[PDB]
């Protein structure tokens, strides 16, 4: 009968904890028996504490709650009401695999160890001796692999997957900006382990707020310690633009890159998208390999999408490769 | 008026007739039970006070016939717009740099109104009491409504309406709801009785 | 407009209270001033004569001064290159003043609110009027020293109001003749002549580098507590090392003693000083067996 | 779990700001009417002064408890706590410019008998120059690893918050809680985030940053018995930091973490060869003379990278041609974009 | 300060001109609609510093009859919102009560414009 | 609660705490702070920035002579909403994002309005950031199906291409039937990052109106009011030459006012002629 002393709470204790309880943000904790609380008004209140409360969320001062008539620290602030509601802590994963990336294979192999292998087989390293490396940069030309594809596939066989972008990093109003990456590497740090994406950092459009912001992804990356803070994966189109302070092969570890396609991935990456389609009689490479004298990774995505759509305006799931030509002149000409 | 709205019960003797959604109505001390609706107590009608003629305005002819066209003519000839089809334009925005025809044309409009030309300078919409102002400017709008036909003239809006606000410390947490419900108040008068909101500002 | 109290339920004014303000102005109440006398300052003695003549001589001889019939001089602005003897002349002059004194900083006067920066300089001069006769030291005017300009989108007007209310309880209307001012700025080109109206801030006294003799004097000053050998020569310690602004010379002594105990001896020598220098700057640069 | 009987004798208490004493004194609740009140029964008249804050009850509005000052946003800075695990035996490749740093940071220790003995006051400031490859901070983690003191890390953009004058509020507040702890110190990481030496009065853009920095160098030396805050500051950038900051008094004994030479650089991979289960005979000094002007805090990318080659080639050991395969990979192929001659010009 | 035009030196044109424009409508107002125009209201004493500005109005302060409202324009503004507008409507309504009156607002760059776009709290309040 | 915004309270027996969902204001903690019942939902968040930015004006099919344009936008705005079945069997991945480039006027804020509401989808506009990114996505997700619209300012550095991509980054990997719409005056003025086929699955083109399309739009805006026994509107369209959508609503209202000036209740022929002969400025 271990559940006998639980019901004394709702007749001797919940009479104290269970009223129009108020919520005011906690302040500098004077030692055990008390605390000070600035309430919702702004009036400080030297409150007491509770004996039975299992106090673990004392940090001067997350929104603690109080009693109405008497003043105390009655409960705590589960239902945290998470700042950065929409940062994509992925629960429903997207639709990319090891197979549909299918092109650059060296690269997805290298990022596959550099993010995934301290998770899918972490018992290489301490048996071998080395530390696991930190996050990569993976720069490239535009459309050369969807830079944000070999990180997306690094999503869907791991734990949590936190991202950022150059746009969430910079700020208008701010004057006070480098806060975003304070609590981005504080929320990022908290999951243990989560991967933070500095999606396309390229910082263009005074200047000194951008300077201090870059200095705080810099320092807030590697100041004094780190939790499981692999995933700092940076996609970039302009590697020669950003200040070479990020890479002290400490702040940014080992990093992997690629030529745009070759023709082998013009074929092999062309036949992934149109594998979903229904064209079969004259699937070609003469209109694909030397057609544009190198066509992006996307231009084939847009040639499949604009191809099937342009043969879908006239309502047929048929195989016409002359409509494909109207798709070519339609999308890039 | 003491800060918040909060729930009530209204007595049976008052009829459910005059309770418009901005009707100033009385409550009971220590109870807050509704008791009686009130006349629109709030701003001045400006009885015959400003005096420059529309004949010594000088030069201004096309602006004078546009403001003559879209303000006092749809208050007098309110139905000819309902005999052709084009609506009377609701507001009048006057942007003048650096200021030539602002406030003698809005001063010589005030003679031959035969209409409640209520003035308010757009700078006491902010008050030291928190959450005061929106109630103030909706008192201004209904004070033009029960005095129709009226011409609301609010100056230098960029005092109360700008492009750039501040989510933190509340110097402008209330002026983003001075503008907001005024912006909701003007949409509440598309039934077109007679209230015309002309407004001026040095720079737009 | 005074500060008069009242009952909390009956609301009738019982007694008066003398006028008040925050403790952020009442924090400027230094009592521990004299430990840096006029002997520790060295090599600047015409600036000591000029400043001390300009400040504490109207504190003890005004009437004789009034018998000449000329106005008491206003605030003194001290200025110099990076770090000479500004604040040491501040607490050296405030050391042996026998008055009251307030150590008002530059950036204490600029805060996030509109009211606070302005309210506290006027109440600072109100404190100085109430407790007068007192002199006021404003350290580092570069806080309120960025000046008026044709200001489009961003600008700044908060520091403008703090400064422009500072210089009008300074040389606005008449009642000035109670409280003297001392200023100290490491930069002067940042300042508009509003803060230089010949009267707002009298004698703009120059702080140079300490000259050829003065650094030997300062190396004798600071090294007064250390056990120095009789076989020492401060003059060659001066004439060898001539770019320093007097602050480094203080150091030269102190980490000269530090490496003197890094050797482990309880008594320092000349090459401790001489070898102590090759430490103030250093910046490496080896592989020089070729500088002949 | 049974504090019901004691809650009624607690008296929930409102903090108010005390001021002048006529006796009587004036409190200020910051939401109420700043009114006049005396002491209760037991608190000393010399225990309560101006400026500080005391707690007031709500029943008859009177003071019982004197209370500590407020530090609201800089609570997290503080002296970190615990501290990382690297130490003096880890950060290798310098051997003397530790000892310059060591004798300044380690005088609440043994050392004060030497300094009150032969009349020295120790230097307060330490400055740490280097290109962004050396253990500019790693030494900061070592002096945080053993300190016998506080450790207030405060990095260079917890100060740049965008109300004017407010960044100067956090700095003076930082030195307010710094003086309320004997034998304390502080660390300003990345101080070139407050630089831009002292600009014009035209399009003034740095000005707010300026005054934060300005009150910083008012606290580093002005009108105080100063306590003993052994400040030590580490940035990768010379004179963007103006004078009156580098000048001895607030940052003497600057340390130049230059790129290590042929002798020392062996030693730093000797730090990172404390792992990896390497081959029987391996030529370390070869691996010094193949990289030879890299940077101290990289050779760990040679370490980690060659271990990545060894795990890739399913070997339990590490040969020479994966070391030599690695120095081909992170010296030759990773010098195209990665630049430390750009900061070596800056020094 | 019983300062008079004797202490004002070498600007007799400016002080005779300011004196006539400021108190001469208050001496003989009938000569102006005689000519056929209302008298002017304001003068802006722009110049390099020193030069006798603040003082000039000291000499105007100790030689006139009406309540010379002499205010520094930066003791106007307060930390509460909508407070400075209360103070300035209180000032000008106080000028409506006692007439004729002179209102001296020196140094006015605190309230001085060239209105901005972006500081949004410390500037749009003014 | 309204004045000071927090507390945790109870709920009476006859309230059934199970349906009372967040952001649905109703309370009664009269004194002890305990609930009673429910009240008028009181318009959730977007209801706000729709009625507030009341900019979007209900439009349906009155588009003045655009049929290729509405064929192409209805080809990519209600087929990916109301018939996804032929897209998941045709091999197409997803069409999303349409760029409306044309002259100022003539198709903007009205084509993307009209085909948003034939479909009854929603029409969220993030044009401007005055009073409140990433939070808007939650609202759009809640609406389930949505349409996000943009702004076009160059003349009548990184203005709204930043947020544009900012929501194409979240939109690319993404609870699926949300379709961003960007209107710009020129295709060349915008970013090279948007120049990434296909980032903008659809680049619809708006020409300035020719003769007959301007007799169609001037036919509709002339169908706003009274005219007379006969107009034969062609002579007004006769000088249409570079016109604009607006340049038509303007002259029809000015023709109405030029009939109003003589206290006359029928808009004659010549009030058009002095309308369009007036506005050549
Ligand atoms: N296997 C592949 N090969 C080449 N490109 C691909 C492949 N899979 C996806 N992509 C394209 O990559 C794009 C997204 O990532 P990326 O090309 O890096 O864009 P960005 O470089 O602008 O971040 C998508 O438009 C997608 O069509
Ligand atoms: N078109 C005009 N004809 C005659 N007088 C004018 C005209 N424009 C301005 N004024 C005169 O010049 C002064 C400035 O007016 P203005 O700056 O336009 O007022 P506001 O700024 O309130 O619009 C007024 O007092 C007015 O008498
Ligand atoms: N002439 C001098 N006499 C004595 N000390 C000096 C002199 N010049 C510099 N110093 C030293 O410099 C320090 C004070 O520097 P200071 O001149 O106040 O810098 P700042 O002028 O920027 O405040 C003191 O430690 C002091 O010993
Ligand atoms: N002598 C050394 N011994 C060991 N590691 C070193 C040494 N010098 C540099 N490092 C490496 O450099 C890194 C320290 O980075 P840090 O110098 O703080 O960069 P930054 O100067 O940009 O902050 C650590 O990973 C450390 O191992
Ligand atoms: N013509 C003058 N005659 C005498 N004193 C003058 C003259 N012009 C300026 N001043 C000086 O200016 C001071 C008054 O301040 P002022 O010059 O008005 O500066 P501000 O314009 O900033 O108030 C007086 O104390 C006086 O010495
Ligand atoms: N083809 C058209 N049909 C109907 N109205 C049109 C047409 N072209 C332009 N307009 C007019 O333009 C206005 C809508 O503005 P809009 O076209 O969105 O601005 P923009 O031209 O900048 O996109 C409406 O008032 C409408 O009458």
């Amino acid at each position: 009968p271990l559940e006998e002393k639980q019901e004394e709470e709702r007749s001797k204790v919940d009479d104290l904890r269970g009223t129009p309880m108020s919520v005011g943000t906690l302040e500098e904790i004077i030692d055990d028996n008390h605390a000070i609380v600035s309430t919702s008004v702004g009036s400080e209140h030297y409150v007491s504490i509770l004996s039975f409360v299992d106090k673990d969320l004392l940090e001067p001062g997350c929104s603690v709650l109080l009693n109405h008539k008497v003043h105390a620290v009655i409960g705590v602030l589960m239902d945290d009401t998470d700042p950065l509601v929409t940062v994509m802590k992925v629960e429903k994963a997207p639709q990319e695999t090891y197979a549909d990336i299918g092109g650059l294979d060296n690269q997805i192999q290298e990022i596959k160890e550099s993010v995934e292998l301290p998770l899918t087989h972490p018992e290489y390293y301490e048996e071998m001796g080395i530390k696991p490396p930190k996050g990569v940069i993976l720069y490239g030309p535009p459309g050369t692999g969807k830079t944000l594809l070999a990180k997306a596939v690094a999503n869907q066989t791991s734990a949590t997957f936190l991202r950022v972008v150059g746009s969430e990093l910079i700020q208008k109003y701010l004057g006070d900006g480098p806060k975003l990456v304070r609590e981005l590497f504080r929320v990022a740090e908290e999951h243990a382990p989560s991967i933070v994406f500095i999606d396309e950092i390229d910082a263009i459009g005074g200047e000194r707020e951008i300077q201090r912001t870059m200095l705080e992804l810099l320092n807030q990356l590697d100041g004094f310690d780190s939790r499981g803070d692999v995933k700092v994966i940076m996609a970039t189109n302009r590697i020669e633009t950003l200040d070479p302070a990020l890479i002290r092969p400490g702040r940014i570890d080992r990093k992997i890159e690629f030529p745009l396609p070759d023709e082998k991935t013009k074929k092999r990456i062309f036949q992934i998208h149109t594998s979903r389609m229904t064209l079969a009689d004259d699937v070609t490479l003469d209109d694909l390999i030397m057609a544009k004298d190198d066509l992006s990774g996307a231009d084939i995505k847009a040639i499949c999408t604009e191809a099937g759509l342009m043969a879908l305006r006239e309502r047929r799931m048929k195989v016409t490769n002359e409509d494909f030509k109207k798709s070519k002149e339609n999308v890039l000409y | 008026t003491t800060g918040s709205n909060y729930y009530v019960r209204i007595l049976s003797t008052i009829d459910r007739e005059l309770l418009k959604p901005n009707a100033s109505v009385a409550l009971h001390k220590h109870s807050n039970a509704l008791v009686d609706v009130l006349p629109p107590e709030a701003m001045l009608t400006s009885d015959q006070k400003p005096d420059v003629m529309y004949a010594d305005i000088g030069g201004m002819d096309i602006q004078k016939q546009e403001v003559r066209e879209a303000v006092e003519l749809p208050l007098t000839h309110f139905e000819l717009y309902k005999q052709i089809g084009i609506d009377p334009p609701r507001g009048v925005l006057m942007y003048g740099p650096p200021g030539c025809g602002k406030t003698m044309l809005a001063k010589a409009v005030a003679h031959h109104t035969t209409a409640a030309f209520i003035r308010v300078v757009g700078s006491e919409f902010v008050q030291k009491y928190l959450g005061e102002g929106p109630r103030m400017v909706r008192d201004v709008f209904r004070l033009a409504k029960e005095n129709a036909p009226a011409i609301i003239f609010i100056d230098e809006i960029d005092a109360i309406a700008t492009k750039r606000f501040d989510a933190q410390t509340g110097a402008d947490r209330e002026v983003q709801r001075i503008l907001l419900e005024l912006l909701n108040q003007m949409d509440g008068f598309d039934q077109n009785v007679n209230v015309k909101v002309i407004m001026a500002t040095n720079r737009a | 407009g005074d500060l008069v109290g009242v009952n909390k339920d009956s609301y009738l004014i019982l007694e008066t209270l003398p006028t008040e303000y925050d403790s952020r102005v009442k924090a400027m109440e230094v009592d521990e001033r004299p430990t840096e006398q006029y002997s520790d300052i060295g090599g600047l003695d015409k600036q000591i004569q000029e400043l001390v003549e300009a400040i504490v001589l109207p504190m003890n001889h005004k009437e004789k001064f009034e018998n000449l019939g000329i106005q008491p001089p206003k605030g003194v602005l001290m200025y110099g290159p990076p770090g000479t003897g500004k604040t040491l002349l501040a607490r050296a002059c405030a050391a042996q003043t026998k008055a009251t004194f307030l150590k008002l900083a530059g950036p204490q006067l600029v805060q996030m609110f509109i009211g606070d920066g302005a309210k506290l300089v006027r109440d600072a001069f109100a404190l100085a009027k109430e407790k007068a006769p007192s002199i006021i030291f404003i350290d580092e005017l570069d806080a309120i020293g960025t000046k008026r300009f044709d200001s489009e989108k961003a600008g700044d007007r908060e520091v403008q109001r703090t400064m422009l209310e500072l210089l009008n309880q300074l040389d606005g209307f008449q009642p000035n003749t109670q409280v003297k001012v001392i200023a100290a700025t490491n930069r002067v080109d940042i300042l508009d002549p509003a803060l230089l109206r010949s009267g707002r801030l009298d004698r703009k006294i120059e702080f140079p580098m300490p000259n050829e003799e003065a650094r030997a004097r300062i190396m004798q000053i600071h090294s007064r507590k250390m056990n120095v050998s009789p076989d020492v020569n401060y003059e060659e310690l001066a004439r060898c090392t001539d770019d320093f602004n007097g602050a480094q010379c203080k150091a030269v002594c102190v980490e000269a003693g530090m490496i003197a105990l890094r050797r482990g001896a309880t008594e320092l020598t000349h090459e401790d000083y001489m070898e102590g220098i090759l430490e103030v700057q250093a910046k490496k640069k080896a592989n020089l067996q070729y500088y002949a | 779990a049974a504090d019901k009987q004691t809650l009624q004798s607690e008296q929930p208490l409102q903090v108010a700001r005390c001021t002048k004493i006529i006796p009587k004194y004036i409190i200020n609740v910051k939401q109420f009417a700043k009114f006049v009140v005396d002491l209760s029964d037991q608190v000393a008249p010399t225990d309560i002064e101006e400026g500080m804050r005391v707690g007031v009850d709500r029943n008859k509005y009177q003071i019982h408890i004197p209370l500590p000052p407020k530090i609201d946003p800089t609570v997290t800075m503080m002296q970190v706590e615990e501290k990382p695990d690297v130490t003096y035996s880890d950060v290798g490749g310098c051997k003397e410019q530790i000892e310059k740093l060591r004798e300044v940071v380690e005088t609440p220790l043994l050392h004060p008998e030497r300094f009150v003995n032969l009349g020295i006051e120790p230097p307060k400031g330490v400055l740490l120059f280097g290109p962004p490859g050396t253990g500019k901070t790693l030494c900061a983690r070592a002096v945080a690893n053993r300190t016998d003191a506080c450790f207030i890390r405060v990095i260079g953009s917890e100060l740049v918050q965008k109300y004017v004058g407010e960044g100067a509020r956090m700095v003076r507040e930082l030195f307010e809680m710094a003086r309320t702890k004997k034998a304390c110190l502080i660390f300003f990481d990345e101080i070139d985030a407050i630089g831009g030496a002292r600009f014009d009065d035209g399009a003034g853009g740095d000005n707010e940053v300026q005054r934060t920095m300005l009150e910083l160098i008012n606290q580093l030396d002005g009108f105080d018995p100063r306590g003993n805050i052994k400040v030590l500051m580490a940035t990768n950038r010379p004179d963007t930091l103006d004078p009156a900051l580098m000048r001895p008094g607030r940052l003497d004994r600057k340390i130049e973490f230059s790129l290590p030479d042929l002798e020392g650089r062996t030693h730093i991979f000797k730090i990172h060869a404390r792992s990896m289960s390497v081959e029987r005979d391996i030529r370390f000094e070869l691996l010094a003379r193949l990289c030879p002007n890299s940077t101290g805090a990289e050779i760990r990318s040679v370490c980690t990278e060659a271990g990545m080659f060894a795990i890739r080639a399913r070997r339990k050991i590490a040969t020479e041609k994966d070391f030599l395969e690695a120095v081909n990979k992170v010296i030759k192929s990773y010098a195209k974009f990665s630049a430390t001659p750009r900061y070596m010009t800056y020094n | 300060g019983n300062v008079s035009y004797s202490e004002i030196g070498g600007l007799s044109e400016q002080i005779r001109e300011l004196r006539e424009v400021i108190e001469l409508p208050l001496t003989n107002p009938e000569l102006f609609q005689r000519v056929g125009i209302i008298p002017p209201k304001g003068c802006l004493l722009y110049g390099p510093p020193g030069t006798g500005k603040t003082l000039l109005a000291r000499a105007v302060a100790s030689q006139l009859d009406c309540n010379f409202l002499k205010v520094v324009s930066s003791s106007i503004v307060d930390k509460y919102i909508g407070e400075s507008a209360r103070l300035i409507r209180e000032m000008f309504n106080y000028a409506r009560d006692h007439q004729p009156c002179i209102i001296f607002m020196d140094e006015i760059d605190a309230i001085g414009g060239r209105r901005f776009s972006e500081g949004t709290s410390a500037d749009r309040e003014i | 609660v309204h004045p000071e915004g927090k507390f945790v309270v109870d709920v009476d027996k006859n309230i059934d705490i199970n349906d009372v969902t967040p952001n649905c204001r109703v309370a009664l903690r009269n004194d002890s702070y305990t609930l009673h019942k429910i009240l008028p939902n009181k318009v959730d968040p977007l209801v706000s920035l729709m009625m507030v930015e009341k900019v979007p004006d209900s439009t349906y099919e009155m588009i003045g002579g655009l049929d290729k344009q509405i064929k192409e936008i209805k080809e990519v705005i209600e087929l990916p909403v109301k018939h996804p079945e032929l897209f998941e069997a045709l091999g197409i991945a997803q069409p999303k994002g349409v760029l409306l480039y044309g002259p100022p006027g003539t198709g903007k804020t009205l084509l993307a309005r009209a085909v948003a509401h034939h479909t009854d989808c929603t029409f969220i506009r993030v044009s401007g950031s005055e009073l409140v990114v990433r939070e808007l996505f939650v609202m759009a997700r809640e609406h389930a199906p949505s349409i996000i619209f943009m702004d076009e300012i160059d003349s009548i550095s990184g203005g709204d291409s930043e947020v544009q991509r900012t929501m194409l980054e979240l939109l690319n990997q993404l609870t699926k039937n949300i379709k961003v719409i960007m209107a710009t005056n020129r295709i060349d003025i915008l970013d090279s990052a948007l120049l990434r086929p296909g980032r903008i699955d659809r680049k619809i083109e708006f020409p300035p109106p020719n003769e007959e399309a301007r007799l169609d739009i001037l036919k509709i805006h002339s169908r706003k009011m009274n005219l007379t026994r006969g107009i034969n509107l062609r002579k007004i369209a006769e000088l249409m030459p570079g016109a604009s959508g607006a340049e038509v609503k303007g002259v029809c209202t000015e023709a109405g006012m030029y009939a109003l000036r003589e206290r006359r209740v029928h808009v004659t022929q010549e009030d058009f002629e002095m309308a369009v002969a007036k506005v050549m400025q």
